[PDB]
């Protein structure tokens, strides 16, 4: 499911190497770690970014994530 | 050609800076608002320069008036300075093609750059102070100096006069800044971190702007700009990009991505990197 | 054969580590792990791509894509 | 905790294999070689980055770095 | 040999991985994973690149590029 | 010893995989696999980079360089 939706606020990457986005006021992290800088990119450019998931609880992880441009 | 900086009053002082502006300048078609512009350097030929004749370190007084700095046309470079009670023009490694007339020309060993005027300075521009008195203080130091290398009084002198004059022609960001140390209160203007990155990215913000065209924001490197507003109230001379120069690599000035005016070369690279799990693993 | 050709509509990391991205409206998906910053640089950058690949069944994979900037 | 939040004023890779940033007027280095690209992207791009780890003090070594666009 | 010098005309990523660069009208190919992302990025940004390979007509392969700033 | 200290002229991918930058008219080679894309990041956005390595001489290797804003 669309967990949440819009820019990235801010991404972290965290000490087990995963990495955490906040997108439409909710955390999320990925441990795939081919998304540290796609997700970066995404975030220095403004794309918005779709969080797909089973389980959309903010500070969830997730791995489906899609990005679009305005 | 020669002008005058009058640091008397931050009304002289932006007066004076606007007169150079529109003298040497053309603002940019998009960047424009009253006669409040981001302008492009007319192209003049190499070797170009203006003479600016420094005055008002002591308010609306004709005192320490026998400074005046030699600038590239083309690139607002400080080329040297004279001491026009000796007639001498101390002219840096860098600038041996800016003759001046009618001085005499010491030709110095020293180079016009920032890490090298920063070394003999003893003096990083980031968190840099200027005053009124330390311009007067950089005034009687540049008045006293004599030789062809400069020493290190010269160059913290050479800093901050650079910075208030070429530095704030450029950038209208440390014409504000610095103004207010004009004021009466003769508060300090410190250089901030933001201010040395501006002009250390003079070049390819002026490869970019000339591309705008009202996007919702522009990105150059660590720069970044808004709306117009931020825009003009940050930059107002570019370089004519037709020492600083407008390109560094490729061919292409900009990107517009998500109606953000990128630098191109900033997007590329950040768009370089290969698969984050083969780069880290394939040590 | 010539897949699609277009702008990179959407690009989506997907949680099997494949990546997809919609061209001329059909998605195609790819293993390839490198092709993952390289389609998303296409996407920002606006590139042309034309995904070719011996079969081009909508949501079919690819490993073979042309970059143009125009 | 945070350590450090600001720009990079300037990144190093060592030697013995350390990536050192500078981030408000303290240095830090960190050994995931994950982080250079998005440090260095952050360095380039004038991201906000804030230097987080159990323990803050100049030189250690971290492992969690917090990314802004501003 | 110099092969070709002049901006990427346009970069394929090809089914066996390797990848395509079309520089001074000839087609390169090569191998190193690496040259990827660099390849891309030069092209994006009209970066003068120089092919260097034992052979140079089109469809020949390398393993050496110079990146130029022209 | 200090080597180097400028803007990289030219970058060069080698056939040995080991990665060239030209900086104040010397060639310096690196096998550090990181320093690649942020060899080519310095080089696009015109960075001054500081090479330090046991020997100064065009044509020595390095791992140590620093990445400077000015
Ligand atoms: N001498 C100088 N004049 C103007 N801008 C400069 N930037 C670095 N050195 C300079
Ligand atoms: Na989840
Ligand atoms: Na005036
Ligand atoms: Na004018
Ligand atoms: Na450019
Ligand atoms: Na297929």
């Amino acid at each position: 499911a669309d967990c949440a939706k819009g820019k990235i606020e801010f991404s972290k990457y965290n000490e087990d190497d995963t990495f955490t986005v906040k997108v439409d006021g909710k955390e999320y992290w990925t441990s795939r770690w081919n998304l540290q800088p796609l997700l970066q990119s995404a975030q220095l450019t403004g794309m918005t970014v779709t969080i797909k998931s089973s389980t959309c609880e903010s500070g969830s992880g997730f791995a489906e994530v899609q990005f679009n441009n305005d | 050609r020669e002008f005058t900086i009058d640091f008397s009053t931050q009304q002289s002082y932006v007066s004076s800076l606007n007169s150079i502006r529109t003298e040497i300048s053309t603002p940019l078609e998009h960047i424009s608002q009253g006669t409040t512009s981001v302008s492009v350097i007319n192209h003049t030929p190499p070797g170009s320069y203006f003479a600016v004749d420094i005055r008002g370190l002591d308010v609306y007084q004709a005192r320490f008036d026998h400074l005046r700095l030699i600038i590239e046309q083309n690139n607002l470079y400080v080329a040297g300075f004279v001491n026009t009670a000796t007639n001498t023009f101390y002219r840096f490694s860098d600038f041996t093609h800016i003759s001046v007339p009618g001085v005499t020309t010491v030709s110095m060993t020293t180079d016009s750059s920032y890490t090298t005027l920063q070394r003999v300075a003893a003096l990083e521009r980031s968190g840099m102070q200027i005053s009124r008195h330390s311009l007067v203080s950089s005034y009687l130091a540049l008045m006293e100096f004599s030789g062809n290398t400069m020493t290190r009084d010269a160059s913290r002198a050479v800093l901050r006069f650079v910075t208030v004059t070429a530095e704030a022609l450029r950038f209208r960001q440390i014409q504000r800044e610095f103004r207010q140390a004009l004021s009466e209160t003769a508060p300090v203007y410190t250089m901030t971190p933001g201010d040395v990155d501006l002009t250390l990215n003079w070049g390819r913000i002026s490869n970019v702007l000339p591309e705008y065209r009202g996007e919702d924001g522009v990105r150059v490197g660590r720069i970044s700009f808004n709306n117009i507003s931020a825009i003009l109230g940050t930059v107002a001379v570019i370089l004519n990009c037709h020492q600083p120069e407008c390109q560094i690599t490729g061919d292409r000035p900009v990107i517009k991505i998500n109606n953000t005016l990128w630098e191109s070369n900033t997007a590329a690279a950040f768009l370089n990197r290969k698969s984050q799990f083969l780069y880290t693993t394939g040590k």
